[PDB]
């Protein structure tokens, strides 16, 4: 859209400034080759958290280390109803968490989404491409979910008009 | 199924079955089946004093009182003859069918003893449809506690009948899509050019809960529909009465099937998600071909 | 419209 | 993914391959041969039905029948044979691991598409199948999602209309006229010079002389006056045993059949006219798209210059400011297999399957439900 | 010049023999694949399987003609080529961790191997038990050593860490090499001594080079920033803070000019200036390329209009991971070889590139 | 007051339903569901999406068999469930048209197989606790509740609660042996081979040699063949010569008829009366992955068991689910574990010198009046008791934890 | 209906053959009165068949088809249209007029023309239109039992009226106004 | 075919 044009314009610059990953084995285990920033291991192989926040309550958290990123997204949720279907949505993405290689099973706690790319994905997988999926999930979540609400909306006056047509 | 039936099955099933074992001249099992319907109700079908060859079907209700008040039985007494009978201790109708005196034609009796529930419903509410039937202002309105947080009250006018219900859902989620599926309910006058005067309300009850006991609060529904004599004929009133004791099961359904209804949308648009996202996968340059089962091909 | 005309 | 076997098995020669491919791994024609002589040589080995290419060499002594006829399965057992050298012989490969995508014209009974999906799930076992259309296949090969593909098999021609992907069902014209009807009539005709083909055995022979010599006049008239007052279009071709004949107006009197089938006896319109009322069945709003996509197919639209004959006929038909193109590529006789293989190499395409498990508990009445 | 995609998985590190024929790379994973230059085409002749990680550093001594590799399972390896295959001799490090990188030094004698365990492992030779011992460098190390480059005078040696900081240690061996003689960065050179540590404290450094001449030391961090402490002015500082995205490798082509590359995947070339004690971005080496674009048949059309619904204007498509120099040394080089994580070896030329740009001098 | 619980007992081939508290399920429909399905194009998870109220426009149960014009799909595959809308929209008719119950006033017990995976109970949790918001949930394992479906035939003081149940139903067949109350659960096996698989193969050999099947009950023919003339033998290649010397006498015939001209078919049972059975004892007839007999698996269950409860696991082998109710399947399969258990007492006494001759194991295979729906009252059971409602997952456990609630059953550690 | 013949197997293509697909449309087909519910049991039986004799000794036997050809009347989806059907054609014009007859209209449909011959046309036609109407209205559908002349009987007991010789085009003023007096003269 | 054309 274009009223989340400077925001979106920001999160995009602060993700590829993270999103610089190497590959890095582990220093607190043997031959363990794990996520910097899942683990919390070493203090010394984590950048600061940065937020980029549009209003109060709709920010992204992105959280960098040696060879993993983190970025959380709090999503608008403007009235009860779009609460409920976001998160109906986000829990129908966790599902298939395997399909989308870069996606987090249960998001961080206070946050309704939470994507981890590690260093395997920007190997193995397009890193401008995973920047723009995830810029493309922050622009159109809004509009699926509010034609979810018109779904619904729709349901509703469907449910009225056959019941009240017998009497 | 769109709308909800009114003939419990599992009453039906068993009393066929009991009717059919003694039909063909068997002798009579034992039976003790305890089991519930909607708005909290009750039933129990069991034998008096393990005489294995009468079955009584009890029924527990949540309109205990506004049932024995004079009158409220003509309904009931009129459709069930002689298996009416007193009420087993605890429950509160009680029918009972001698499996040695069945006349013939075993299905009527059967599809009038799986409506035993909307025929107490229907017996505690044809005295308004009667009440304003004979051209009587004025008449008795009382409140059919028909369930145990939700009321229906109901009044007989010299033109009208009037029934508010009183509803309130237990989930919050509930509460939120049941706001929307009520607010939604006006329009449904739309299609049909015959449908009873629907009213919604939740910022303040209406005038006609002022001097009575239905509950109100600031959480609750109120839905008014105008029953005028062109839907309490002696014609239309079966179904009438039929959607009116059913429209808040029905609404709970509907408020359930929705969510089964939102999740594949939710699927769609997943897939649709996942699309954008296998952009970021590089195309591979060679894939060997496999067989249904995944092996290798085995061949050119 | 309801009564009258169609809309 | 997993690698699914693309079987046109159109009438007239079967085309098998491997999807994800760009071209049929196995092209033979679908015949079955019979010997009609006696045995006398004992101890050479001997066959009681040749399939395909080897009833092709040895067609002298054998009796050549069809199985498929106007695109129409009409005994089983022969069509058995075909699909059973198919998977043994030319594919060498086990049927009951590899899914199968078979191909029917449309507007056929529904009986065909039944007993086929019975054969293919109750002889040789297949996990999973699909009967799709040929039409549909033969646009996925042009790579686009709008225009009308007329497909003129062996047996059968067809039109079918697409826009943006969504067929119009209504405007599917088909014509029970093809190869064998021409090739029939190029027998009657080859009479008139002196030269009778008569068995089925020389058929093919025939058939050979039409796809070699054979060609579309762009103008009618003007083509039969020349080749008639100059021998200057006569063309010579030598028979399997050393006899030279000579052709000359039959040339192209042969496929001109295909544009007024008033030879053969026919009443139907031609095939630019049927393509032209399928076109106009269709809604004002996508007439002008579909023109400037016209897409042939099947091996009898390789007649050399039949695309611009298709043209001028249109042309001459619509209106003056539509622009008429005729996308004929060169590719046109493997078209219809082509986009087979691009059809079964798909993701999504692996939810559309007639699963083995899905017909052990429904039988052949499933096929009308998930394949149109 | 040239482009060369060995494979499409990252290559973790790479080395070139004495005559720059043959390149010993990763493929990431346990083996170590040896390639020759035949011709035009690169053929695989050797491969080198006896790790049990991924091998994150691989050195090719080019006068003895032994490699020796690192990997992730605390293990180093020595290969010498009997007769047709390279054999490997087992050193015993004694770390509890990953290795990362591998240094031969410039005489052969040892080499040093910076680990994950906060160690460094001076390895050597003990010809009267034929056994590959090591020595530790341990001191004020505080987490895993990343680059590693050897003096000229085959004893200091400049490490990267991730605990911010580039340091010069002293690798001196009395076992193998006599005493060195004093250079500008310290007289007392006892094993394990520290003759340099940077002031830096934000970002790792993921690559040190020495100059030519053993009088520079130049480094790249991951906060952008590269700099360059000379000993000839007190070990003076001058850093360079980059607009664009980090930096992971470097080399010394002349004793002025750098070459680095990084998350950009293209070669800058900087410039210092002894006469002020300042870096200047002498600017981008690569020309920006436009790649050209292909149309699409029909099966690749639908193929990625059902399963979906080049960005990058350099050689490689994605970071650069290391550089090393093919041919001239570091006091004039013609020729830099870079490997990424996208599998390619591009082979640099300093002459061509100083020929398309006009705008680019090298001091 | 309170209301019965209710109980479902989804299975492969048919589905329980009742309320807890009486002696036998109020409906057992099968577990299919007819939906409108046409010819489409594309994925499943979109041409899913029914426009308008379209979504409720299905059936199930008996009346999902009868419809002719729409299309039967069984959302339980193995006992897994494979598909997660067409069970939501089973679950829905299930509470609201059959049991009739109001979800919120009602806790439920559903059933599961041994292996099932985490990931559907989490799916079921979150079905029953957000869509249809039961104030309690309870997932029990399908075989242990069916121990307890064989103390109302059994004589009174012999009821023990130690066991080897084998539940044989529709999709899976799976061992579970209990002993003192408590499911030794790393003990339990689990073979997806079970009655389905016989009738494929029963239909397989019917193909192969008869005609005059109807296709479209080529499945439907092959189990009233399967329910009807199938017995288990005592020796394989002997019954087939039984069957080729003496034909007239154990070659039976079916006579059906084909449900569209009401015409009758007859058809000749003849191998398949036996070597339907036999892939219990024979499982690479079926699925070539597993080799190992039934008889087999049951002794390494009960040998794999704590020692001093392997002599009663013996005592009280209780058969449960449809499939094992095969004339002398009881008697072979105790006369294997019988020859197995007195091999392994005289090879113990052997090597011990031959002192001591140690008592004999006592082996019995319990066949009860309950075996069709063993585990279904056994439910009615465990949702009939007040302990019952201090084992559920209350509403509040959901609320506060979410469906990971639901992830532990006693088949792994931790 | 020569389109969905080919479903069976039966091809007629050439334009004699269309007689003979007219001869079995105006001799076995019916208006089902349930369009869902004939569906379902044509799929599920045998008793809706009926055969019909070609001109040359064949005979064909067609099933679930006897049907799905007047259906068309009232879905013309099938056809590919747009349009709605006969019903809500014929309440869509009973709409478009005033209010205070449309009672009238209710009580008066007359149906007409040949193509309303099919056996049970009048019953489903019925059952459409009080579905649509008002539940008050009366539905009356006025289905003569010939219905085939009826438009050629108006017209006779037209022209035999004694007030229409006033309204004939007569040869003289055609003669001086041209064609186009048909627009004037006639309605 | 069955009636019409052969096939
Ligand atoms: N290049 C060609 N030129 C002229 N005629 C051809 C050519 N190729 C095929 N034909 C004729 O077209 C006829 C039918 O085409 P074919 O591709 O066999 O149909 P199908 O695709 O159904 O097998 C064949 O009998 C053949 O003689
Ligand atoms: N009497 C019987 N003999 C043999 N097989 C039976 C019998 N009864 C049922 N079955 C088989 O068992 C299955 C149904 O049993 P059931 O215990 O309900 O399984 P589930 O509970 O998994 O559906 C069906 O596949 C059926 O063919
Ligand atoms: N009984 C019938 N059943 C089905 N169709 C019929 C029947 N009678 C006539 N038709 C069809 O309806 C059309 C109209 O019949 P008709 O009364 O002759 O009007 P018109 O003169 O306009 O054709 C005819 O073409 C005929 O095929
Ligand atoms: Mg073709
Ligand atoms: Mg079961």
């Amino acid at each position: 859209t274009a009223t989340l044009r400077p925001y979106l314009s920001a999160v995009r610059a602060t993700l590829q400034a993270a999103l610089c990953l190497e590959n890095f084995s582990s220093q607190v285990v043997e031959r363990h080759n794990k996520p910097e920033v899942e683990v919390r291991s070493s203090k010394e192989l984590l950048l600061q958290p940065v937020t980029i926040s549009r209003n109060e309550k709709e920010k992204v958290l992105i959280e960098g280390s040696i060879n993993s990123v983190r970025v959380s997204i709090a999503v608008k949720q403007a009235d009860e109803i779009e609460k409920i279907l976001c998160h109906k949505f986000m829990r129908f993405m966790m599902m298939r968490a395997e399909n989308f290689f870069i996606l987090r099973r249960k998001p961080v706690e206070g946050y309704d989404i939470s994507f981890l790319i590690t260093n395997f994905h920007t190997e193995q997988m397009y890193k401008h491409k995973l920047v723009d999926f995830v810029i493309h999930f922050m622009e159109e979540i809004d509009k699926e979910i509010s034609e979810m609400k018109l779904s619904v909306n729709a349901r509703a006056r469907i449910v009225a008009e056959e019941f009240l047509k017998n009497f | 199924m769109i709308l909800l039936e009114v003939n419990n099955r599992i009453i039906e099933e068993t009393l066929a079955l009991k009717f059919e074992n003694a039909a063909a001249g068997n002798k009579p099992e034992a039976v003790e089946v305890t089991f519930a319907d909607f708005d909290g109700v009750l039933y129990h079908i069991s034998n008096p004093n393990g005489d294995k060859t009468k079955v009584m079907v009890s029924i527990s209700l949540k309109f205990y009182k506004e049932l024995q008040a004079h009158g409220a039985d003509e309904l009931l007494k009129r459709v069930y003859g002689s298996f009416l009978v007193n009420p087993e201790s605890g429950y509160n109708v009680s029918l009972l069918y001698d499996l040695e005196n069945l006349p013939a034609s075993k299905d009527s009796i059967v599809h009038q003893a799986g409506m035993l529930k909307r025929n107490c419903f229907a017996s505690v509410f044809e005295k308004y449809f009667q009440f304003q039937e004979e051209g009587k202002e004025g008449e008795n309105r009382a409140v059919i506690h028909y369930r145990d947080d939700e009321t229906m009250y109901v009044e007989s006018k010299k033109d009208r009948v009037t029934v508010v219900f009183s509803t309130v859902f237990k989930d919050d989620d509930d509460v939120v899509i049941g706001k929307v599926f009520m607010q939604e309910f006006k329009e449904g006058r739309r299609a049909s050019h015959t449908a009873p005067q629907v009213l919604f309300s939740h910022r303040e009850p209406p005038l006609e809960l002022k001097d009575t006991d239905a509950a109100v609060g600031d959480n609750i529904g109120y839905i008014t529909f105008v029953l005028f004599p062109r839907h309490t004929n002696a014609s239309a009133r079966d179904n009438t009465i039929n959607l009116i004791h059913t429209f808040r099961d029905y609404l709970h359904y509907h408020i359930k099937c929705s969510k089964a209804y939102i999740h594949t949308r939710m699927r769609a648009k997943t897939s649709d998600f996942l699309k954008v996202l296998n952009r970021a996968r590089p195309d591979a340059e060679k894939k060997e071909m496999k067989t249904i089962t995944g092996k290798t091909f085995s061949s050119r | 419209w309801x009564a009258x005309c169609p809309a | 993914d997993i690698a699914a076997l693309v079987v046109d098995n159109g009438s007239g020669m079967c085309k098998a391959g491997f999807a994800g491919d760009d071209a049929p791994r196995a092209v033979f024609p679908s015949i079955v041969g019979r010997p009609r002589h006696q045995g006398v040589m004992v101890g050479m080995g001997q066959k009681d039905s040749y399939v395909g290419d080897e009833a092709q060499s040895k067609r002298g002594i054998l009796t050549l029948k069809y199985p498929i006829e106007h695109g129409i399965v009409t005994n089983w057992d022969d069509m058995e044979k075909i699909w059973h050298h198919t998977f043994y012989n030319e594919l060498r490969v086990a049927p009951e691991e590899h899914p199968v995508l078979l191909t029917e014209a449309p507007l056929n009974p529904k009986a065909n598409r039944e007993k086929m999906t019975q054969i293919m799930f109750e002889t040789f076992n297949t996990p999973a199948m699909y009967v799709a259309i040929q039409a549909v296949l033969s646009l996925y090969a042009s790579g686009r999602t709008t225009g009308i593909v007329m497909d003129s098999g062996d047996g059968v021609t067809h039109t079918v209309p697409i826009y943006e992907g969504y067929a119009l069902p209504h405007a599917i014209l088909r014509l029970d006229l093809a190869g064998r009807d021409l090739t029939d009539y190029l027998m009657k005709i080859l009479t008139e010079r002196g030269y009778s083909f008569t068995t089925t055995a020389e058929r093919e022979i025939v058939r050979d002389i039409k796809e070699k010599l054979c060609y579309v006049a762009l103008d009618f008239e003007q083509e039969m006056a020349t080749a008639a007052s100059s021998s200057s279009l006569e063309k010579s071709y030598e028979l399997p045993d050393g006899q030279v004949i000579t052709i000359g107006n039959e040339r192209f009197r042969c496929p001109e059949a295909l544009f007024q089938p008033s030879f053969l006896g026919m009443e139907s319109c031609g095939i630019h006219e049927t393509t032209f009322n399928s076109i106009m069945k269709c809604d004002v709003d996508i007439r002008k798209d579909l023109y400037a996509n016209t897409v042939l197919s099947g091996g009898t639209t390789m007649y050399p210059g039949i695309a611009d004959r298709m043209q001028k006929e249109i042309t001459a038909l619509a209106p003056s400011t539509m622009k008429i193109k005729i996308i004929a590529p060169p590719e046109r006789k493997y078209s219809v297999w082509i986009g087979g293989s691009i059809l079964a190499s798909l993701s999504t395409f692996q939810q559309m399957w007639i699963s083995k498990q899905e017909y052990d508990e429904s039988g052949p009445s499933i096929v009308h439900r998930k394949c149109f | 010049m040239a482009y060369h995609s060995f494979l499409v998985e990252p290559i973790s590190c790479h080395a070139w023999n004495k005559d720059r024929t043959q390149i010993a790379i990763c493929p990431n994973n346990h083996e170590v694949h040896i390639y020759e230059k035949s011709g035009a085409k690169w053929t695989k002749v050797h491969e080198l399987k006896e790790h049990n990680g991924q091998v994150t550093g691989i050195d090719w001594a080019p006068e003895s003609n032994r490699i020796v590799t690192c990997g992730t399972d605390r293990n180093a390896y020595v290969w010498t080529l009997k007769g047709r295959t390279w054999k490997p001799t087992l050193v015993i490090l004694r770390i509890n961790r990953a290795a990362r990188c591998v240094r031969w030094a410039p005489n052969e004698n040892k080499f040093a191997v910076g680990s994950g365990s906060r160690v460094i492992s001076i390895c050597y030779f003990e010809q009267e038990n034929d056994w590959w011992v090591c020595k530790h460098i341990k001191k004020p190390i505080r987490s895993t050593v990343l680059s590693l480059d050897w003096h000229p005078n085959n004893v200091l040696l400049a490490a990267g860490s991730c605990d911010f900081k580039c340091r010069i240690f002293s690798a001196y061996i009395k076992e193998v090499e006599e005493r060195p003689a004093p250079t500008p960065w310290g007289s007392k050179m006892p094993f394990g001594e520290l003759m340099f540590e940077s002031s830096s404290s934000c970002g790792w450094v993921h690559g040190v080079c020495f100059s030519a001449s053993g009088s520079r030391v130049a480094w790249v961090s991951h906060d952008s920033t590269v700099c360059l402490a000379d000993a000839d002015k007190k070990m003076a500082v001058a850093t360079l803070a980059s607009e664009t995205l980090p930096l992971l490798a470097l080399t010394f082509i002349t004793d002025n000019s750098l070459v680095a590359a990084g998350h950009d995947c293209f070669p800058v070339l900087f410039t210092y200036d002894a006469a002020a004690g300042m870096l200047s971005f002498g600017g981008r080496l690569d020309v920006p390329k436009q790649s050209s674009q292909r149309g699409l048949t029909a099966r690749e059309r639908f193929q990625n209009l059902d399963k979906k619904a080049a960005g990058l204007d350099s050689l490689h498509k994605n970071s650069v991971s290391q550089i090393s120099v093919l041919s001239g040394g570091k006091a004039k080089c013609s020729q830099f070889c870079t490997t990424g994580m996208d599998g390619g070896m591009s082979i640099w030329d300093v002459k061509s590139l100083e020929s398309a740009l006009k705008d680019l001098k090298i001091k | 007051g309170r209301l019965p619980a209710c109980v479902v007992d989804c299975g492969t081939g048919y589905t329980k339903l009742g309320y807890a508290g009486n002696t036998e399920p109020q409906f057992i429909i099968p577990s299919c569901i007819a939906i409108k399905e046409s010819a489409k194009v594309g994925d499943q998870a979109q041409r899913r999406v029914m426009k308008g109220v379209d979504d409720l426009d299905f059936f199930i149960g008996d009346e999902a068999i009868e419809k002719p014009t729409y299309a039967t799909k069984w959302p339980i595959r193995h006992g897994i469930v494979e598909d997660w809308d067409l069970m939501e929209r089973f679950m829905e008719q299930v509470i609201f048209k059959y049991l009739r119950a109001e979800p919120e006033d009602h806790y439920f017990l559903l059933t599961e197989p041994p292996l099932n995976t985490p990931e559907n109970r989490e799916y079921t949790a979150e079905i029953m606790f957000e869509s249809f918001n039961v104030p309690g949930l309870y997932i029990a394992v399908q075989a242990v509740l069916a121990l307890a479906a064989s103390w109302t035939s059994r004589q009174v003081g012999e009821r023990t609660l130690t066991g080897t149940v084998i539940d044989s139903g529709d999709g899976v067949t799976h061992v579970i042996p209990v002993a003192e109350g408590y499911v030794i659960g790393s003990c339990i096996k689990h073979i997806p081979i079970a009655g389905r698989d016989i009738t494929y193969f029963i239909q397989q050999l019917l193909r192969d040699r008869e005609v005059g099947i109807p296709p479209e009950q080529s499945l439907e023919t092959a189990k009233a063949v399967k329910e009807r003339y199938s017995y288990v033998c005592p020796d394989l290649v002997k019954e087939f010569n039984k069957y080729d010397t003496d034909g007239s006498k154990w070659i039976k015939q079916y006579t059906g008829i084909n449900a569209i001209s009401k015409k009758e078919f007859s058809i000749d049972v003849g191998y398949e009366r036996f070597l339907g059975p036999e892939i219990f004892f024979h499982p690479e007839f079926a699925n070539p992955d597993f080799t190992q007999p039934i008889s087999e698996v049951v002794d390494e269950v009960i040998q794999n068991c704590p020692i001093d409860v392997r002599r009663p696991l013996y005592k009280n082998i209780v058969l449960s689910g449809g499939s094992t109710m095969f004339r002398d399947f009881g008697r072979r399969l105790q006369r294997d574990l019988k020859r197995t258990v007195d091999a392994r007492l005289k090879l113990s006494e052997e090597l011990s010198g031959g002192r001591l001759k140690p008592k004999p194991i006592d082996v019995q295979v319990i066949t009860h009046h309950m075996q069709r729906y063993a585990v279904w009252f056994g439910g009615s059971m465990l949702a009939s008791t007040p302990e019952f409602y201090q084992v559920c997952h209350t509403k509040k456990d959901y609320e506060e934890i979410g469906p990971s609630i639901c992830r532990h059953n006693p088949v792994f550690g931790v």
